[PDB]
This record gives structure tokens, C-alpha cells and sequence, in this order.
């Protein structure tokens, strides 16, 4: 028979790597067409710099992940294990931020 | 006479002659007093330091030799009092003090 | 090494007194104390080793090349493209397994559409030599390193561009006779990754080969140059002063003649031209077509910045696209079932007289090759070959390594039907032979005239029993002209001188 | 270009602390960046105090007071000192 | 034939994969995950972005500019009182 860990376990294994890791997880070149979609709507035909298109993504990440680990929170309130959107919103609105 | 510095006056190592002109720069006040520039710069010492000397702690716990962003991370996040100090500043590559909600262990 | 040091200027200081001229302009390691002392004091048979006949000029330049192994002094095997400049190397290798009886470890590097044709040629002409291709994943180029490479059971490597870099360090250990290095264009720039991988090992010689020589500047010839005899160039803007570009300043044209003098006792030319091999030249037309009216809409929506809301960041592109194919644009086609029909060439400027010439070559059996730089613009050709229900081969960037031997191999079938033949420009075109193929189209036309002139040749080599028709595209009333002006730019202030080598809202609130 | 920091002296007090200790370039920017920061928001801070008082010169008065207000407890207390033994050590020398 | 048209599906904001999405997840110690989340990530990022993006853009014309500075969109940061440090 394979030799399936319990559910679970391979995630927790999980959440001890990256906790250890510092590194990003976005692909740069997805990340950066998204923000160079982005400038459009405020002026055209900007050039961005990799430095700045590097600074992005970890204010991008350092915010969402602040975000994760308060929406974390939520659902072991709400006596959960498995995150809802309405415990990412309730954060938002309970940071204020809609 | 014979120049002195006044960093070495005070017995400090931080650039005050730097900072009275950037004092003088900043627009703080038309005037500025002769031991502001000094007051602050040593306790600008204190703190670099102080968060140094933690940096260098954390360092030696994965026994490395050289100090880094992770290492600055940990530090001042484990810091109380500097994390409530810079609760408003990110790090850079910093990374994040490994903690696992109580319940996510498995019974 | 000093030894040789001393020898290699027993050649060296044999030419003229130049070459203590620049040992004596450098601003000095021991090189002088060799040099003082001397300053104050063959098989012209086409050996049969190989199978077959080698040309007069081969045999010549395998005599020049064994002459620079008993000078041992490095060159550069400069001779033009198709003159089975391959045999002359099969044939020296052979020179060196035989009279000299050294068959030793030998690293040779090839283009990627090409590691097939000099492993076959190997195979045809002297099958006594161990060489691989060395293909394959992380793991299946493990088990060729330590299994035979590791091993010691080889003669020859055949590598690509890249593979070497990504096997540099299994290969440093390994020290080599000869770093045979074909198609050497990307070694043009000394900042080009396979410069510092290729500065790195240790081969007695190192024989640099090429299809076409410098490109565009004498910068360029010295970054060839550089490193064929390291130690005793080892100056990088002493070289370039010292000659002072062509006498950009007084236009002298005769301190030219002191470049010519040391490069040719050191360097060998030969022109398809002077010695045939294949008795027919080529020909070449320039099909100036109008652009086209339809997408004169966009060609101005892009001048005028009219469709709308997108990147210019590089206009050159933009308007080369344009000037390409209008349906790049990406909605250009409106049809969401996406019709094919004459539309595609109804709307294209190009392939109307693509279709004539089609049409035209079909009926005189000329067999086409097709040249291109976007590989998205092929696709849309790749749906018009449906289109017209012809049989190819589609060789892009990045294909596959067998899928490029096959389709070669298809198409240079005997009685091929495939008539037409797909093909990029920088992936394509860099040493393969297609003598199966007499006609060569190029859809557009690239900021390299020599890699444009390496393009054309692909068919008009040794083997070539037609003449060779060339129809370059080129777009009327566009940027395109400046390109190919600027094209010939580069190309005249290059030609010039290697004729002269051979020789010698408001109020509106929300609320 | 000419960019003047605060590196050399960071890498000063390290080798106070830690003799021994080596150190990355981009944890040395941090230390750049945060000591502009602290440098900045002490000095408006001070600044505006001033101005609160309706005063034209900024003295240690000014800053040991502010530090009070941006430092946190121990901090504050211990740096105050820091500040305070500097001053009368300048003032006598 | 037909193949030139095959892929025009990109539509950015997807870029930002479930795979990532997970990892980022996991780094931040969640353990399981709605399938819903993945979208209602992508709003709260990009939402995120052009509040400073162009509070970041903000700065770059009254400097007369055309490129975007990490400098510039360091000063972006400290507007709204998130502020970075590392890039000087
Ligand atoms: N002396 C010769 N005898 C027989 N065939 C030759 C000879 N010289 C060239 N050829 C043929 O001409 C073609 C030219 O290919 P190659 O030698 O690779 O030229 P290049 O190295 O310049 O591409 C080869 O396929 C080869 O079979
Ligand atoms: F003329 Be070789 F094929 F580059
Ligand atoms: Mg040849």
C-alpha cells in the first residue's frame, strides 16, 4: 500500500520550512507585468526600476503575510481550522480597511 | 590650538559636526542649541548597540560569524521593547519569528 | 610553457619586428627576458586516414593549420562558410590521431541545431574517434560524466552553447588538446558568459573557427584575438590604440596594411568565389512591397499614438512589427471563431507576393527555405502552410534535440515534398548544410548584415546543384529602409577593410 | 557621485561590542536606514515642541524630552543617560 | 492550422498562483485553506497595490521623471505609515 502521510502532517512540515526561510515566494517576472498592468490606470508608459520592482513584492508580501497570520486568528476564534474569507475581511474591517 | 573633535570631547564615536550642520540643514529651527547635536548622537550610539549587541546574540545562535537582515529580524522582534519600537517598520528579507498556533499541534 | 614562450617567438619574432614593438608598448612581466636573448641572437597529400578526397584549398589549410601546431602558435580558421571546412578539421584530427599517434581528450562546441552534422561527418569520414553528443537532463548528462567522461573512454566531445557552462566544472579536470570552437560569434563579447568559462581551461592549443569574420568593430577583432595567445596579448585597450581603428581620425588607410601584415602570416582566408567547389554564384533580389493599406490603420495608430492604452516602450519593435505582420498587434484579428482564409493574405502587404512566388516556385520545383526573427509571426505562417496545405518542418528556438535532427532529416530527404521549409533567423541558420534547397526567403531582415549574409549561405554551400535565388523583403515606404541603410552602414565599414586584408470634472461631486 | 552615510561608525560600535563579529552590506544599509529614521522622527518631534512653547533654538532640554516621549521605559530611562552623561562630559571638556 | 491564437489568456492577475498563494499561507502558519481564498486574495493585493503605486507614481511627475525609484516608492511606503527599511 502507498505510503500516504496523514493530512496535515505534510503542512505543518510545511509551515516549519517557510518560517525558517526568509526568502520570496512570487515569481518575479508574473510579479512585475502586474504592477508595470498596474501603472496604466495613472499615467502612461512609465520605467520602472528592479529595485523598486524588487521593494514591491516585500511590502507586498510583509503586508499580506501580517494579514494571514491575523486571519489565522480568526478562525480558532471562530473555533475553525480551515480559514474563511469572511474571517479576511472581518480582519480588514477590524484594521479598518475598507 | 590643536583640533579636537568633538565626538572624541564627549568621549563619543558618532559624527556630531555631521549632524549639527544636518541640524543646521534640516529646518528644525532657525537656531539650534550646541549640545542637541550631541545629545542625541551618543544615545545614537546606545541604540545602534544596543540592537548590535542583540545582533550579535542572535548571530552566534546559528553560529554564524557575520550578522544579517533574518538576524536583525529575530532580534528586534524578540526585542519587546524594540518591537513595540519599530512595530511600524518592515525588514527587508527579514523574515518572520517561527510560531505555531497552539492549536495547529496535533492531538 | 616558457619553453614554448620561447618557441612560440621563435615564430613569433620570425614575422615583423611588430611583435617586440608591443611587448616593448606594454605599461612588464618575464616575457622580455626570453625575448632579449633572441633579439640580441608538410602532407600536401591528402592523407587517407580519412575516407574520401580533400579539396586543394583543405589540404592547405590543414598544412597551415599542422604549420601553427609546429609553430605552436594559435589562429583562427576564417575560411568562408561551405567550403567543407569540416573535412579540414575531420582530416586535422586525423592528422594528429595517425602521424602523431596522440588521441586524446579533443572539446568541440556547436550550435544547437548543429551537434547532429559534425558528429555525422566524424562518423562518415574518420570512424576510428570516440565523441558524443553530450545531450540530455541534469541526470541523463550525469551517467555520460561519470560513466565515459569520467571515464577517460572518449576522443572527442560535442557539446552546445550553454552545456558547457552548465558542465564547467566536471569538465576543468579534464585538460584539453584543443577547444574547437565553431560558429565563434558569441565569444565576440569578452562580458558574454562563455568568454570567462572558456578563459578557464587548459588546452595546449585552441582553435578558434568561424563562418564569418568580425562583425562590426576592431574591438570585436581583438575580443577574437584575446584569447588565442592570452599571455601574450594580455591588453585589452593597448591593442586598440596602438592601431587607433583604421586611423578613424586621418583616414590614413595605410597603417591598415601593419593590421593586414601580422593577421595574415597568422590568419588564413579563403572565399567560396576564388575556389568553386560548386562553379554557380547566387543571386539576390530586394522585393521592395508596399505596406500594406489595410494595416496602415495601426501603422498610423502607431506613429499618432491613436490601438490605444498599451506599451511603446520600444518603438524600434512596435513599428518592426508592424512592419512585420499586422496581426502581432493582438486584435488585429477580430473573429472569435478566428478565420483563416485569404484575409491573413488579403490583409498582409508580404504574402501576396508570397503567394505568387509560391505559386511561381511550386511550379518550377524550387525548394524554399524561409527566414524570420519573431517565432510568433512563424505561427501565424505555420497556420497559413495549413492553409495552403503544403508539407514542412517547423525548427524554432527551443523545439526539441531530436525533433531538430528529424525534421532536418525529413526535409533534406531525397524527393522531399515538404516544399516549404519554417525557420527562425538566430536559431536557425548557424553551420547546418541545405543543399536539398536552392531558394532562401527572408521575411524580414536583422540589425546583423554578416549573420544575414550567415543566413543566406545555408543553401549555397558545396552540394548546391541549382543556383541560388534570393528574395529579400523588404517594406516600401518604411523604417525598414533605414535598417537595411544602416545595414549596409555596418556592412562597408567592415568590407573595406578585409578586401584590403586578403590582398595584402469640476462642479460634478459624488457625494 | 559623492554619498556620505553613517556605515563607519555603525561598524565602530559593532567592533566595541562585538570585536569579533562580521557584518553583511545589505544589514549595514538597515542600519543606515534605521538611524536616518530615529534621526528624523526625534527631530521633528523635537521641532514641533519647540514650537508648541512658541521657542526658536533647539537644545538638549528639547531633545532629552522628546527621547522621553519616543523612547519607551527602560529605553528612554537608560538613554537619557546615555544623553545625560555625554552632555556634562562635553560641557566639561 | 489556427494555433497563432491559441494562448491570448493571460490576464494578469491570476500570476499570483494557488500554489504561491499556499506557500505564502504556509509561511504566515496557516494550516488548511478555502479554495475561495486564492480570488479574494487577488483583490486584497492588488487593492493594496495602487493606493501606493499611485501614491508612488504621485511623486515621480512633480519631479519631472519618467522612471519609477525605489526611493521614490520608499517614500510611498511611509505615507500611509508602513514604512521599510533596507533600500536607502
Ligand atoms: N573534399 C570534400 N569531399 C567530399 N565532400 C565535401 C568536401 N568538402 C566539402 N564537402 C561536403 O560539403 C558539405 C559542407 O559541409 P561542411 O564540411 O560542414 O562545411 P562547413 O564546415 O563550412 O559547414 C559537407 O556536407 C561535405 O559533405
Ligand atoms: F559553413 Be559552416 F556550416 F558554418
Ligand atoms: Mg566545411
Amino acid at each position: 500500500k502507498p505510503h500516504r502521510y496523514r493530512p496535515g502532517t505534510v503542512a505543518l512540515r510545511e509551515i516549519r520550512r517557510y518560517q525558517k526561510s526568509t526568502e520570496l515566494l512570487i515569481r518575479k517576472l508574473p510579479f512585475q507585468r502586474l504592477v508595470r498592468e498596474i501603472a496604466q490606470d495613472f499615467k502612461t508608459d512609465l520605467r520602472f526600476q528592479s529595485s523598486a520592482v524588487m521593494a514591491l513584492q516585500e511590502a507586498s508580501e510583509a503586508y499580506l503575510v501580517a494579514l494571514f497570520e491575523d486571519t489565522n486568528l480568526c478562525a480558532i476564534h471562530a473555533k475553525r481550522v480551515t480559514i474563511m474569507p469572511k474571517d479576511i475581511q472581518l480582519a480588514r474591517r477590524i484594521r479598518g480597511e475598507r | 590650538a590643536k583640533a579636537k573633535t568633538r565626538s572624541s570631547r564627549a568621549g563619543l564615536q558618532f559624527p556630531v559636526g555631521r549632524v549639527h550642520r544636518l541640524l543646521r540643514k534640516g529646518n528644525y529651527a532657525e537656531r539650534v542649541g550646541a549640545g542637541a547635536p550631541v545629545y542625541l548622537a551618543a544615545v545614537l550610539e546606545y541604540l545602534t548597540a544596543e540592537i548590535l549587541e542583540l545582533a550579535g546574540n542572535a548571530a552566534r545562535d546559528n553560529k554564524k560569524t557575520r550578522i544579517i537582515p533574518r538576524h536583525l529580524q529575530l532580534a528586534v522582534r524578540n526585542d519587546e521593547e524594540l518591537n513595540k519600537l519599530l512595530g511600524r517598520v518592515t525588514i527587508a528579507q527579514g523574515g518572520v519569528l517561527p510560531n505555531i498556533q497552539s492549536v495547529l499541534l496535533p492531538k | 610553457d616558457l619553453e614554448g614562450t620561447t618557441k612560440r617567438f621563435e615564430h613569433l619574432l620570425s614575422l615583423s619586428g611588430l611583435f617586440k614593438h608591443f611587448i616593448e608598448s606594454k605599461a612588464d612581466p618575464k616575457f622580455r627576458q626570453v625575448l632579449d636573448v633572441l633579439e640580441e641572437n608538410q602532407f600536401r597529400e591528402s592523407p587517407a586516414y580519412v575516407n574520401g578526397q580533400l579539396r586543394p584549398y583543405q589540404i592547405q589549410g590543414v598544412n597551415w593549420l599542422v604549420s601553427l601546431h609546429k609553430n605552436k602558435i594559435a589562429g583562427i580558421l576564417a575560411d568562408e562558410m561551405g567550403l567543407g571546412k569540416t573535412l579540414q578539421t575531420i582530416s586535422f584530427l586525423g592528422y594528429l590521431r595517425y602521424i602523431e599517434k596522440i588521441p586524446g581528450p579533443f572539446l568541440v562546441i556547436a550550435p544547437k541545431s548543429t551537434l547532429n552534422n559534425w558528429l555525422r561527418e566524424i562518423n562518415r569520414w574518420t570512424p576510428d574517434v570516440n565523441a558524443f553528443i553530450l545531450q540530455g537532463d541534469k541526470e541523463e548528462r550525469a551517467e555520460l560524466i561519470q560513466k565515459k567522461l569520467l571515464g577517460c573512454d572518449f576522443d572527442v566531445v560535442i557539446a552546445s552553447y550553454e552545456i558547457i557552462i552548465r558542465e564547467k566544472s566536471p569538465l576543468k579536470k579534464i585538460n584539453w588538446e584543443y577547444i574547437i570552437i565553431d560558429e565563434a560569434h558569441r565569444i565576440k563579447n569578452e562580458e558574454s558568459m562563455l568568454s570567462q568559462v572558456l578563459r578557464e581551461f587548459t588546452s595546449r592549443n585552441r582553435l578558434l573557427i568561424t563562418g564569418t569574420p568580425l562583425q562590426n568593430n576592431l574591438h570585436e577583432l581583438w575580443a577574437l584575438l584575446n584569447f588565442l595567445l592570452p599571455d601574450i596579448f594580455s591588453d585589452a585597450q593597448d591593442f586598440d590604440d596602438w592601431f587607433s581603428s583604421e586611423s578613424t581620425e586621418e583616414d590614413q588607410d595605410k597603417i591598415v596594411k601593419q593590421l593586414h601584415t601580422v593577421l595574415q602570416p597568422f590568419l588564413l582566408r579563403r572565399i567560396k568565389s576564388d575556389v568553386e567547389t560548386s562553379l554557380l554564384p547566387k543571386k539576390e533580389l530586394n522585393l521592395y512591397v508596399g505596406m500594406s493599406s489595410m494595416q496602415k490603420k495601426w501603422y498610423k495608430k502607431i506613429l499618432e499614438k491613436d490601438e490605444s492604452k498599451t506599451r511603446l516602450l520600444n518603438i524600434m519593435m512596435q513599428l518592426r512589427k508592424c512592419c512585420n505582420h499586422p496581426y502581432l498587434f493582438d486584435g488585429a484579428e477580430p473573429g472569435p471563431p478566428y478565420t483563416t482564409d485569404e484575409h491573413l493574405v488579403y490583409n498582409a502587404a508580404k504574402l501576396q507576393v508570397l503567394d505568387k512566388l509560391l505559386k511561381k516556385l511550386k511550379e518550377e520545383g524550387s525548394r524554399v527555405l524561409i527566414f524570420s526573427q519573431m517565432s510568433r509571426l512563424l505561427d501565424i505562417l505555420e497556420d497559413y502552410c495549413y492553409f495552403r496545405n503544403y508539407e514542412y518542418c517547423r525548427i524554432d528556438g527551443s523545439t526539441a534535440h531530436e525533433d531538430r535532427i528529424q525534421a532536418i532529416d525529413d526535409y533534406n530527404a531525397p524527393d522531399s515534398k515538404k516544399f516549404v521549409f519554417l525557420l527562425t533567423t538566430r536559431a536557425g541558420g548557424l553551420g547546418i548544410n541545405l543543399t536539398s534547397a536552392d531558394v532562401v526567403v527572408l521575411y524580414d531582415s536583422d540589425w546583423n548584415p554578416q549573420a544575414d549574409l550567415q543566413a543566406m549561405d545555408r543553401a549555397h554551400r558545396i552540394g548546391q546543384k541549382k543556383q541560388v535565388k534570393v528574395f529579400r523583403l523588404v517594406t516600401d515606404n518604411s523604417v525598414e529602409e533605414k535598417i537595411l541603410e544602416r545595414a549596409t552602414q555596418k556592412l562597408r565599414l567592415d568590407q573595406l577593410v578585409i578586401q584590403q586584408n586578403r590582398t595584402s470634472n469640476p462642479t460634478k461631486r459624488e457625494r | 557621485s559623492r554619498k556620505e552615510s553613517y556605515a563607519i561608525y555603525v561598524y565602530k560600535v559593532l567592533k566595541q561590542v562585538h570585536p569579533d563579529t562580521g557584518i553583511s552590506s545589505k544589514a549595514m544599509s538597515i542600519m543606515n536606514s534605521f538611524v536616518n529614521d530615529v534621526f528624523e522622527r526625534i527631530a521633528g518631534e523635537a521641532s514641533r515642541l519647540a514650537h508648541y512653547n512658541k521657542r526658536s533654538t533647539i537644545t538638549s532640554r528639547e531633545i532629552q524630552t522628546a527621547v522621553r516621549l519616543l523612547l519607551p521605559g527602560e529605553l528612554a530611562k537608560h538613554a537619557v543617560s546615555e544623553g545625560t552623561k555625554a552632555v556634562t562630559k562635553y560641557t566639561s571638556a | 492550422g489556427a494555433k497563432r491564437h491559441r494562448k491570448v489568456l493571460r490576464d494578469n492577475i491570476q500570476g499570483i498562483t494557488k500554489p504561491a498563494i499556499r506557500r505564502l499561507a504556509r509561511r504566515g502558519g496557516v494550516k488548511r485553506i478555502s479554495g475561495l481564498i486564492y480570488e479574494e486574495t487577488r483583490g486584497v493585493l492588488k487593492v493594496f497595490l495602487e493606493n501606493v503605486i499611485r501614491d508612488a507614481v504621485t511623486y515621480t511627475e512633480h519631479a519631472k521623471r519618467k522612471t519609477v525609484t525605489a526611493m521614490d516608492v520608499v517614500y510611498a511606503l511611509k505615507r500611509q505609515g508602513r514604512t521599510l527599511y533596507g533600500f536607502g
